[PDB]
């Protein structure tokens, strides 16, 4: 999982999958919003958050091997913490899921 | 059944006209279809065409 | 001058208020001096603070719509992009009724938009006014406050809100039950109505049909092929040039038409459906199953397949007991339960599958371990015939594809030499 709190605007850095992660979560409007960037490299923006299903959609983006990003029901920033989380999954677990998905 | 023709067994009375629903050679025919025409004795009669 | 490419190839960038602040500010110190009061009391304040607001607002709604193609995005542009395929939407309705039951006093007038409730603490409303005969019958139409797909129960109802002298809110079968929609569609169901569409466009001709066929009650195994030519490839399949052959097992196939309403959903549009030469397995009827026409808009179509021919196997087995108690009938249920295939990683006697003595003893084995196995032979033959002699028997019986082999505890004989 990765940890969070409850506040409108916030960025986290970590270290998972043997890969630089960086993280930035914001209210836009109604929907949540995500940017997120690898080893100080930009990957995609203004990704909308539901519920589900994963953060990187084109295919290029989300692995060769690498991991994904998906949340378990739609984001609050006033939720985060409790009821409310994020997980992370590598290569191999991303795969089965995404075959389970059809 | 395979040529369509039905008989009736009793003499129509006069005046009284009879209407066939379902399929038949393939078409279909599921409104009421006007085959019959009571001439007052007969009651041999053939289908209508869908 | 001040301008942000905020859209880049990567995406659309969303800052914060403060820099966006903070340009509109350096633009009027520019426009006018750069010794200039901005505050919010004077006017050029309050031009700061509409421009400040304009430029996020109108660059934070660009922002929402930035990808709309990709099935994630949803109210009213994803509900269009489901509807150019198939959906629906709205949905939201409630259960308006008629004829109404009231025993009252006389010559009174109902107040509208009373209250009605009934035993599961559901709550209803009145809708018209109306006036009551000195009888004590009248007929009113009711609503209620969600917009629910609710159900009333037929039960006596109770009074919330209580005009005069006006009693017993009653059932009544001849009233009219309207089934309301309750929004049944908001925006996850959507997406699981596109992943099901997609699989089921995904499959090739014969792998939807198995798939599809597998899917109806009590079925147990499928055999499907496709000639694709006017010789015999795996069986006589010159009936025709190309058709498509088709073979379906069932413990009794309790809904006749429901196998032909799974094989209706598939057709390829190019290809008939009859295949053999008279020596496959026996069809249910001659010149069509009689399907079901169209369950939306449709007519009269045909279509044929066929069951395998059932067959009955014998199997002889030699074991020496060793130095434990075990009940030959329980090896039999063993054997007889490995046959229908409840054991897990081991199909069964499916349609089409040759049986061994070697398979048999596998199963026993797996079943029972630390015992001996001196010998054990197969035999098949015929429904209905009588039993064969010992010198019918064979190690492995080869089976014909559109053959079905069943075998019964009293059919396989023990011997504990």
């Amino acid at each position: 999982k990765i940890p969070l709190t409850a506040v409108p605007n916030q960025a986290i850095s970590f270290n998972a999958g043997s890969s630089y992660w960086k993280i930035r979560l914001y209210q836009n409007m109604d929907m949540m919003n995500a940017d997120i960037s690898r080893d100080g490299v930009i990957v995609c923006h203004g990704v909308r958050c539901f519920g589900g299903i994963p953060l990187l959609q084109y295919s290029h983006q989300y692995r060769p091997d690498y991991g994904n990003f998906v949340f378990d029901r739609d984001a609050d920033w006033t939720l985060f913490g409790d009821g409310i989380n994020l997980f992370y999954l590598d290569g191999a677990e991303f795969a089965e899921y995404q075959a389970l998905a059809t | 059944a395979q040529t369509g023709t039905v008989k009736f067994t009793q003499p129509l009375p006069t005046g009284v006209e009879a209407y066939w629903t379902g399929d038949w050679k393939g078409g279909t025919a599921a409104e009421p279809a006007r085959f019959a025409v009571g001439n007052g004795t007969q009651d041999t009669f053939t289908l209508s065409d869908p | 001058m001040a301008n942000y490419n905020y859209i880049v190839d990567t995406g659309v960038i969303v800052a914060d208020t403060a820099d966006v602040l903070s340009d509109v500010e350096a633009e009027f110190r520019a426009a006018l001096g750069a010794n200039i009061n901005l505050a919010a009391s004077t006017p050029q304040g309050s031009l700061v603070a509409a421009e400040a607001i304009a430029r996020s607002s109108v660059m934070r709604n660009e922002a929402r719509i930035a990808n709309t193609i990709n099935p994630n995005v949803s109210f009213g542009t994803f509900l269009d992009a489901i509807c150019a395929l198939m959906g629906i939407e709205r949905g939201s309705d409630l259960s308006t009724f008629g004829y109404g039951v009231q025993v009252t006093g006389r010559s009174q007038t109902r107040i509208s938009t009373g209250s009605r409730v009934q035993t599961p603490a559901g709550a209803i409303f009145t809708v018209m006014s109306d006036v009551t005969i000195p009888a004590g019958g009248v007929a009113t139409i009711d609503i209620k406050s969600q917009e629910y797909g609710n159900i009333p129960l037929p039960v006596g109802n109770l009074i919330i809100i209580d005009g005069t002298i006006g009693w017993s809110g009653a059932k009544v079968i001849a009233s009219t039950r309207v089934d309301p929609g309750s929004r049944q569609m908001s925006d996850a169901e959507l997406k699981n109505a596109r992943v099901n569409r997609l699989a089921i466009q995904g499959r090739n001709s014969t792998m939807a049909i198995k798939a599809y066929v597998s899917a109806v009650p009590n079925v147990t195994s499928v055999n499907v092929i496709e000639n694709n030519t006017g010789a015999v490839q795996v069986v006589n399949g010159v009936s025709f040039t190309l058709p498509y052959a088709v073979w379906v097992c069932v413990a009794g196939n309790p809904d006749k038409q429901a196998v032909a309403d799974a094989l209706w959903a598939a057709h390829n549009g190019g290809t008939p459906w009859d295949y053999g030469a008279t020596n496959n397995g026996v069809p249910v009827d001659g010149p069509n199953g009689v399907p079901v026409r169209d369950p939306a808009s449709g007519r009269k179509y045909v279509v044929k397949w066929t069951t395998p021919i059932m067959y009955d196997g014998y199997v002889n087995v030699t074991v020496q007991q060793g130095s434990s108690s075990v009940a030959p009938e329980a090896i039999q249920n063993a054997v007889v339960n490995y046959a229908q295939g409840k054991v897990e990683g081991e199909e069964g006697l499916v349609v089409g599958a040759s049986l061994s003595a070697f398979e048999v003893a596998g199963a026993i084995a797996r079943e029972i371990p630390g015992i001996y196995i001196k010998l054990c032979q197969v035999a098949c033959v015929a429904a209905g015939s009588p039993a064969p002699a010992p010198g019918d028997f064979t190690s492995e019986y080869v089976m014909s594809a559109f053959g079905q082999a069943t075998i019964s505890v009293g059919n396989v004989r023990v011997t504990f030499v």
